[PDB]
DNA sequence: ATCGATGTATATATCTGACACGTGCCTGGAGACTAGGGAGTAATCCCCTTGGCGGTTAAAACGCGGGGGACAGCGCGTACGTGCGTTTAAGCGGTGCTAGAGCTGTCTACGACCAATTGAGCGGCCTCGGCACCGGGATTCTGAT
DNA sequence: ATCAGAATCCCGGTGCCGAGGCCGCTCAATTGGTCGTAGACAGCTCTAGCACCGCTTAAACGCACGTACGCGCTGTCCCCCGCGTTTTAACCGCCAAGGGGATTACTCCCTAGTCTCCAGGCACGTGTCAGATATATACATCGAT
């Protein structure tokens, strides 16, 4: 009737993260007395653009390892070949993950 | 009962998007969730700590804005300033 | 059996092998058990009162990720 | 005809990423420590959280090894000594080393 | 005109010459002690806020704070000041 | 009509104001209830974290036969105890200059 | 003569020598300079994003406290 | 008439409390890194925030000199070599050392 | 100063359990509207920062000569990797048991909120003493004597 | 064996400016009621964690041994420090100007909050394929001659 067709805020924003969830969160996360109206959807894109990102790392780290499913192998070997992230994500251990394949320069 | 909200679906979306053919374990699902936890924890606590430095009490899109260019480095921070700004050009209309 | 000792030779030998280590002495096992021992006391000590809190019996996976983020290492795959 | 075979094993170990401690021998010195500080009261342990607690143990001890043996390259040395891991230990964060 | 800009000098003057009744202290060092104890502040008030939102709880009761404090600081200075807390809790609900 | 005003403290018997803490938890927005204990307990690990500090300080400054105290006090004071020191490492120290000390090997000859 | 010039030679000796150093290479000052230079540039840009969310044209000494606190190294002395 | 004296000087400035390196230098190093980020516009300063300035920096590079001191001394040798210092900032990792 | 045994990398078969997809549901997101206060903006005051000038003087710079220490190399001894045979304990299945985790329902103590009151605490100002500095006497290391 | 000289430390004397005391004030802390909901608590139901046991086998272990490597020592040469001289820029004091920090008033838009409705995401199954493992094939790499 009278109320409109309902559109889901992320489609507005043309975004796939929950804006919704985000703003009921940030209503109980208690970090600011009152909520803006911009934040959370400035904060889901960059929540969008770091998965984006990160993603694209492990899915051609997968490539090379030629399978097509993502083990944290995957996401480990994508973390720490990327020194923009190496400097984001040098103080989180990553579960089921390994290390780099590096031998020390005394190889002969 | 209990619902366990969880990021996997939107994790599952973006994949989609960006890799077609592309498959994911519950375990590097489960690593994606807490990574997106905790990196809005990190992002959250920039701005309570920013809005209560300089006396405002809500927090608008300059306060994400600039606590994402102080926590993330270099220019990945940039292009996600940039995301941002394309994000919030299109939220304002309609 | 002490039970400091089954955290064997060949495992050390094998987690400094990970580490890029060729040529390992001798004596590395008394301290390397030494520093993996107060590590362990340190975190289960938070750990085991992030329990006592919740008036539960049990240590779950959240709290003893919570005990390792207020050490400064954060561990993901297990709840936020 | 042996010359060296480390080599091999390095490289298994870097590209395998099981875990090296038995899950047994980490279990009861986990008990044994947690019983420790609860005043003799037993706990139970749930199986994911004794499991993160062996990754992260792991992880931790990896990379002390690697900065111990960066100092043993520093100093002329090959072989990884004592007194290289008490001293990566010191120039460590304080904070990290001991809390 | 000029705002109140209050600060914690003052309790500084009266627990120092209560510990010690001749000793003096200088502005600097009254204002770095104005800023440790305004650090620690946030120290012990965020790890109760963290912990009171893990377990589902909205309110901070001095049970949170007393774990907190066991956990923030390290060994018997805390069981000290888990004793000097619950001795002036027990002075406080007499009235 | 009613009766006497008395501060908190007093009830606490303690010399952290218990006032000015719980108006500092109201606008400080850790949670949206605050318990009537939580300040009081505050009050008291407050009050005696200053007392040791203070209590170290002032021995330090007696020891360099001085009666008020200078932040060299505060620096020396805070880092020669291990357990402040596990806490305090994080923090600098304004006006401090680091511990009296040499490694032992630079000393050649007794 | 160049900006990074006005850090002195025998400054950074001064700096050694509280350092419990008794030695120094002429390599040193190259490198001493440089870590200076990149310390110092990411504790202005920080303390800079501060004064710039915040309308201000200034950088007071409350933008360099938080910079610097959130950096792992908090700093006492002025204000909180 | 040739003494060593190192010794009486160590002694002298680790007893020390003002503030070690020049004021000025600092003064305007600071205000031309602060002109590469507000593109080309002039920044005021208050004089309490390049004093806090010093007083970190300075903290942390006797904190850096000393650890680094310690991987001098670790190799045999007594002097303080740039390899040393890069070392050391590698070791303190990627957020204290680097920044 | 070339060829052969074998460790090492890769293609092929053949499955399983986890994975990606389908289905019912319920609760949380969305829509519309109202109320109230956070904050945006303009105007003004003054303050304190920047800029500049003159002289001082201690610090920087530079050069020179001497010697402490870095570094390459050699011999020795010790301790460590590797191989082989013995053991033992970890892991896996399989059952069983119950403490305690999780949910639900009730109620009350406890905490949010507002208005009047008053005093604790804060700004401004003043005075004298802890401390900063200088000078003279007892003490202490160096290295010639 | 032994101390002149320089350096260090301690002590007496002088001066100054910042600490601590005092006073007015104002707004924040306190008090007294009031109202609503978080959580304490009792209770009940059920998963999963601990305990036990058999069985197998891969992993741990001890020893013998050859040898790689740490370490003391030595010689060489190089580069850093102490000292002396000349130069310079930081520093201190003074002063002016104006950008901007800080405050107040005024206003209005944005967001908390309420209520209803519906659909996205989650629990639960389910069918099927990527990855794991075994097997065969060949390439490279070290060893033999």
């Amino acid at each position: 009737k009278a109320r409109a067709k309902a559109k889901s805020r992320s489609s507005r924003a043309g975004l796939q993260f929950p804006v919704g969830r985000v703003h009921r969160l940030l209503r109980k996360g208690n970090y600011a007395e009152r909520v803006g109206a911009g934040a959370p959807v400035y904060m889901a894109a960059v929540l969008e653009y770091l998965t984006a990102e990160i993603l694209e790392l492990a899915g051609n780290a997968a490539r090379d390892n030629k399978k097509t499913r993502i083990i944290p192998r995957h996401l480990q070997l994508a973390i720490r070949n990327d020194e923009e992230l190496n400097k984001l994500l040098g103080k989180v251990t990553i579960a089921q993950g390994g290390v780099l394949p590096n031998i020390q320069a005394v190889l002969l | 009962r209990s619902r366990k909200e969880s990021y996997s679906v939107y994790v599952y979306k973006v994949l989609k998007q960006v890799h077609p053919d592309t498959g994911i374990s519950s375990k590097a699902m489960g690593i994606m969730n807490s990574f997106v936890n905790d990196i809005f924890e990190r992002i959250a606590g920039e701005a309570s700590r920013l809005a209560h430095y300089n006396k405002r009490s809500t927090i608008t899109s300059r306060e994400i804005q600039t606590a994402v260019r102080l926590l993330l480095p270099g220019e990945l921070a940039k292009h996600a300033v940039s995301e941002g700004t394309k994000a919030v050009t299109k939220y304002t209309s309609s | 059996r002490d039970n400091i000792q089954g955290i064997t030779k060949p495992a050390i030998r094998r987690l400094a092998r990970r580490g890029g280590v060729k040529r390992i002495s001798g004596l590395i096992y008394e301290e390397t058990r030494g520093v993996l021992k107060v590590f362990l006391e340190n975190v289960i000590r938070d750990a085991v009162t992030y329990t006592e809190h919740a008036k539960r019996k049990t240590v779950t996976a959240m709290d003893v990720v919570y005990a390792l983020k207020r050490q400064g290492r954060t561990l993901y795959g297990f709840g936020g | 005809r042996r010359r060296q075979g480390w080599l091999k094993e390095i490289r298994k170990l870097q590209k395998s990423t099981h875990l090296l401690i038995r899950k047994l021998p980490f279990s009861r010195l986990a008990r044994e420590i947690c019983v420790k500080f609860t005043r003799g009261v037993d706990f139970n342990w749930q199986a994911q959280a004794l499991l993160a607690l062996q990754e992260a143990a792991e992880a931790f001890l990896v990379h002390l090894f690697e900065d111990a043996y960066l100092l043993t390259l520093h100093a002329g040395r090959v072989t990884l000594f004592p007194k290289d891991v008490q001293l990566a230990r010191r120039i460590r964060g304080l904070e990290e080393g001991l809390g």
